[PDB]
């Protein structure tokens, strides 16, 4: 007859769950863990307690000279990253380039803090005129110019030759910014600066350049036929820049005291402030999140997961489960 | 699959052993009822979890990708950049992806080994005392209250104590 | 292998044998002859044909070299490029490499389980029936027609409905 | 174990068994003793000897590092080059660690196999003529001089010939 | 007497295949599947229907500005990749230097086909001679020159201000191509542009450019120290470019129109059309195959398998085979 | 009674090696095999029988141009590698910069032997005056100058034109460098070369350069305004160089043929010379090693194991032993 029984078995549920193996795929098993976040708040958030300096329509070319439609960024506090639209509408307004601009964005993505000083007061130009102005650079529906550079021209109807020195006494390195304009003919430039060849020169411990406009008939861009060139230099704490110029010099009136530098990056987005805090940010938003693999965007500041192109990341954490 | 315990000599599991992951089932003359063995769950329960830990500390550097900005007649670097930056994103993504098929292979095959080792734990203990029905289940040769049942689930069951009224019923069915 | 049953205590393939991968060779008085398993290999050429796609899946996003021309004052830069190119080359070589290697590995000791499943689905049905007789073979305690035999290979073999006739065979043995 | 052998139904390993990596105990009328099985080692210490060659040579093309310099506005390619090569040391500093760690888990798994193996070789080749005493050991239903001890070490142990004496020896302990 | 017996087995053969492991080498099994292809044709074919552009014993630069013993080449029709061999014959034959020459190389591996236009009729030149020619540059029998510029000198004993300008009223972009003469002395630079001091300029909405010649003493090349410098530019549709200049100036005749953009290559091979075709090809053969990898060349366009370094690449499919 | 026995089993020891597994840590096992070599001997070595070229507070600016502290090094033996340190005290004595200089040390990687061979002897400059001398350039307490290159300057109140040249009638190629004076002001540039207005040409079959001093005010370094730039070029064995200048040339006195080309590299560190003997070497000391992996440096030269960054790596060779 039937005695007494014992029996060996396993554990099973209603788990629906799928994992994958190399010989079999969507195995259903009673226990599985994710590994991969998937979703992100697609907002812009501070970093920690840190607020990001985001420009609107402005490019960091546009702020750092200031251009008149970029007030908002005169004097901006820490920041703990910086974010830039594709194609910022806010640019170089007098149309032209900016020298060595990739190697200057590398340089600001390593630094958290500018403070910007006076180093030329605008009430020192004494024998030119510097109050150099373009409709190209409107600010409230009348024409303007970049607030940090001024554009000297002739008064009475000389340009004598500028010399003019400035000595970092401060304890943080600098960043000064200037330029050169380059005229349509030569008609225009006895008009701006009296003498028909000119130059410009910058010295320091380290920099020893020579500029020479170029003269010439060039296509309209924005209705001008004249171009601005600039460029930029780290002037070392007690080092001293020299300025020698008879003409075509635009000339700094404000610069850069680099206070604090750190881990920071320059962000390519379309999004705005979204008044809110995390631990990691990416392009298109941000993450909270405890998973060990993210698969949002792969160029990402803060302390992160780990990104791969998967679709889906499931471990197998129970066993096979009985149909 | 590797094994022949998980779908093979046992079919299907147990949905009313809600206690763990490898247990017992007993039917004697105190009714019926379940018991999990913890120490075979124990070392699968933290088996697996050192898995999951491991997998994920061997991946905390890993590449992280960054912005640089190139001019017009910078085409080839701007080339080199990106074709790095694509190349080590395909690497780690194939080294995560083809990382959890293989441990997903070696998790599930884990448990059928635990669960084919405690059945043979049994059967090498109760020997001729009892039936292999060949599905899981063993009819042993005697009476078992709710104390020797305790016995053999810690590994304890003095053999040749029930020997005898075993010795006489296989002789019974031997008639 | 890991398993013993190919090239272990089943020694040897049968050429003979040319329908299927695993199978069965019956000796009664109706003749001998071979028969494939149908059911095990088919889930065994799922699971290899299965994994040689995952292979070749796995591997279809792989670095890409593109030639790129220097001038002779870019010379830093050129070896970059190159050692860039030359390194992804080297690390899928050998992960493609690695990968078979492992996978060959696998494929065979998946042959070696199969084997031995197989033969212990059959050692589960008979038990006291038949006999092991350590080589793969079961020398049964009764007679197997063509259709004893084939209740065997399907798993339907009646267990009691021999049980007598078998238990007498035995004694006649042991006495 | 993986197999149930190491650390599972026999436990311990032996001080005394200094031949090889797997053996016997053997305890007959001539005395105690222990002895090491020469055949399954020789496969075992080939085994793992290919598998550190395998290891070793996979990984002989592996990236190397060189010094390049950059100037104060080379800073974007000066950063290209140095993620770029911590980019490919993570990686191969990766694939030495994950390889490790796996192929060990392997080489332990491979030992307990090879263990299991050899106690079914001995236990598929005795049968009834010697009890299973849960631990490794086989007690005969006879007795084994030092001769024949040696017949199933090399696999050629005639079990016909001996299984009356042990036939009678178990029927006088089944009355 | 042995009764009936059932026995568990599995299955063998006459096959030769090996197969490795990471424990073992040369393992014979029953089936194995090859995943490595190993062949290549030895010709150059089509990509699909479509042609190659196999330059001979030209290079590019001579194929663009139009090298006279490459008129093989004046006016090509769509191609799917280009071939040029490592050290072409027919170059600059007059000596000298290609501006930005990679780039531009770069540039074209995203062209199909180009379109030919005149831009400047040869005789629009009322003021000065252009008609040069030299020995280096040879056609039939005769002194010659490149045929997509033209070589200006003076005009009875003077040589005006020139100031032109082009406005691409084309859909399509264009590639724009002109030059520079650095002579070997004062005496030789007064015979030819009669002016001592010249210069260059060439304006477009984003190039701003001013040359002068170098006028110095240099090694003999092919006979000549003089020198010709050539430089490019990609003119936008409905932009203009604008030339300014005293002397030294090698003008454009000719331009191209980029009509389509694809997917291109130039490939380095000595080899010769073969009348062929293919979907894969690769320098040195083209590729007809099903095998997921291959290890032929690693520099191939079109649908090819994947590149590797390895000798060969086996698969188990089947068991070990008994002897 | 009972009756025969026999047991199976498997070797246990007095082992406590442990090795690792993903799912089990510190397992102890009898046997195991360390790959990780992680010890080295703290010391600059020779490779193979060649002993390195190890400057001490010199740099390869300083070496090259005969800088007069680095007279050590002004006929060097054939070496197997380079030692510098980071911020070595002997480099540009007189302030100014080096053109392509990290170019230049490139090509040095591949170079172990340079002879030096004299171009123009320094009493052949009859019209000018060969002996310019710089406080910035000390030798033993007194002025000095850079040994290889030579300072012209006006003699009697002329510095006539200069036209000077030189065929490469060796077998191998020859590293010529030379360079140009930058100074402060215009009383200073005809104090030194007497015209105001001044050029140098440098042509070859390749090269054709042209410089122009650039005279302005800036800083002073080591109590000096003035700068110096220095050039460079490689002429191949049958063409030739020619120089002519009239004013602000620093002329080429010594030059470079590279006789034995092979593998080097140039080494960062601040260790010296340790009287010992390796075939692998690293910035921070020598491996003598047999492990398939080291952890000590990225940076190696010779024949080497593979680096890794672990602490620790050894595999599981024996089984699992029994506490
Ligand atoms: C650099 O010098 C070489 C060889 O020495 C010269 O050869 C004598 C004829 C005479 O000129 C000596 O005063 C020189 O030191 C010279 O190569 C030789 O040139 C001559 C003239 O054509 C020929 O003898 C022959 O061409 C060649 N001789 C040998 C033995 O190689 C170089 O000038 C010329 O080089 C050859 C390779 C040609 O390319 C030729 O056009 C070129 O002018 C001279 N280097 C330069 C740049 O002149
Ligand atoms: C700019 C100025 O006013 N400087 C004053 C000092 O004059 C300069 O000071 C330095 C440092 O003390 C040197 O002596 C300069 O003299 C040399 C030099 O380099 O040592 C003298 C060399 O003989 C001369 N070489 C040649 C070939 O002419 C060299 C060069 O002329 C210049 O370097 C070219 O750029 O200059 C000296 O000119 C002054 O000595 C100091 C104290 O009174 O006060 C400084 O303000
Ligand atoms: C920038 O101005 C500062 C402030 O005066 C100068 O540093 C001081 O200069 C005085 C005047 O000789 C002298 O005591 C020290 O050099 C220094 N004093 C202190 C307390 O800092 C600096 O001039 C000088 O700085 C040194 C380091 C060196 O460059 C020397 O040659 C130079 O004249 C001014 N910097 C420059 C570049 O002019
Ligand atoms: C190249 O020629 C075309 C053809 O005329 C110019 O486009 C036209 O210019 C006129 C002149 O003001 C004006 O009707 C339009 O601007 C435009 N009309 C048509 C039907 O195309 C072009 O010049 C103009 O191009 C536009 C885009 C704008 O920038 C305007 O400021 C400019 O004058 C000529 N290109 C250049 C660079 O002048
Ligand atoms: C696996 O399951 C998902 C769930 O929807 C399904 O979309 C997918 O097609 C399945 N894959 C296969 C190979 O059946
Ligand atoms: C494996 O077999 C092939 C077939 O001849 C042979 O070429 C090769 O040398 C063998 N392997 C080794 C390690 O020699
Ligand atoms: C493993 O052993 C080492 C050495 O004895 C010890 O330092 C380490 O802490 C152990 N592991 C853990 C997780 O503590």
């Amino acid at each position: 007859d039937p005695g007494d029984q014992i029996c060996i078995g396993y554990h099973a549920n209603n788990s629906t769950e799928q994992v994958d193996t190399i010989m079999e795929k969507n195995v259903t098993v009673t226990h599985a863990q994710d590994i991969l976040e998937k979703t992100h708040n697609g907002k812009l958030c501070n970093l920690d307690g840190v607020k990001p300096l985001i420009l609107r329509d402005c490019s960091v070319a546009g702020w750092l000279l200031g251009n008149p439609m970029c007030d908002e960024f005169l004097n901006v506090p820490e920041w703990s990253y910086i974010v830039e639209k594709i194609n910022p509408a806010n640019d170089l307004c007098y149309p032209g380039n900016f020298n060595d601009y990739e190697e200057l964005k590398h340089l600001l993505s390593r630094i958290n803090h500018f403070e910007k000083i006076q180093i030329t007061p605008k009430n020192s130009w004494s024998d030119h005129e510097a109050s150099g102005v373009s409709s190209a650079c409107p600010y409230q529906g009348r024409s303007s110019f970049f607030r940090n550079v001024v554009w000297l021209t002739k008064k009475d109807n000389a340009y004598p030759t500028i010399k003019r020195s400035y000595n970092n006494t401060n304890q943080e390195d600098l960043l000064v910014l200037w330029g050169i304009h380059h005229p349509n003919d030569a008609t225009e430039q006895t008009r701006l600066y009296q003498n028909p060849t000119t130059y410009i020169s910058v010295g320091t411990s380290t920099l020893n350049q020579k500029l020479v406009p170029k003269i010439a008939t060039r296509s309209k861009v924005k209705g001008l036929s004249g171009r601005m060139e600039f460029f930029w230099t780290i002037l070392k704490s007690n080092d001293a820049i020299n300025f020698e110029s008879n003409g075509n010099f635009i000339a700094p009136e404000n610069a850069y005291k680099i206070v604090k530098k750190g881990d920071s990056t320059i962000m390519k987005s379309e999004l705005e402030y979204g008044d809110c805090n995390t631990k990691c940010q990416t392009p298109i938003g941000a993450i909270n999140s405890s998973m060990p693999f993210h698969n949002i965007h792969p160029l990402t500041i803060g302390e992160c997961p780990k990104y791969v192109k998967s679709n889906r990341l499931v471990l197998a954490t129970g066993l096979r489960n009985s149909p | 699959g590797l094994f022949g315990a998980i779908a093979g000599f046992i079919e299907g599991g147990w949905q009313g052993m809600v206690d763990g992951w490898y247990g017992y089932h007993h039917s004697n003359e105190q009714g019926s009822g379940y018991a999990a063995d913890k120490e075979s769950t124990q070392k699968a329960i933290d088996g697996v979890t050192n898995k999951v830990n491991s997998i994920i500390d061997k991946m905390n550097t890993q590449f992280e990708a960054v912005g640089r900005e190139f001019n017009n007649l910078e085409r080839r670097i701007e080339n080199l950049n990106k074709k790095m930056e694509d190349g080590f994103l395909d690497v780690w993504t194939y080294n995560a992806e083809l990382l959890v098929l293989m441990e997903n292979e070696r998790t599930l095959d884990f448990h059928d080994s635990n669960v084919k080792n405690l059945y043979d734990k049994v059967r090498l203990q109760l020997r001729d005392n009892a039936k292999e029905l060949g599905n899981g289940c063993f009819e042993f040769y005697h009476r078992c209250d709710n104390e020797c049942m305790e016995s053999v689930r810690n590994g304890t069951y003095d053999y040749p104590q029930y020997s005898e009224e075993a010795r006489l019923k296989r002789e019974e069915i031997s008639g």
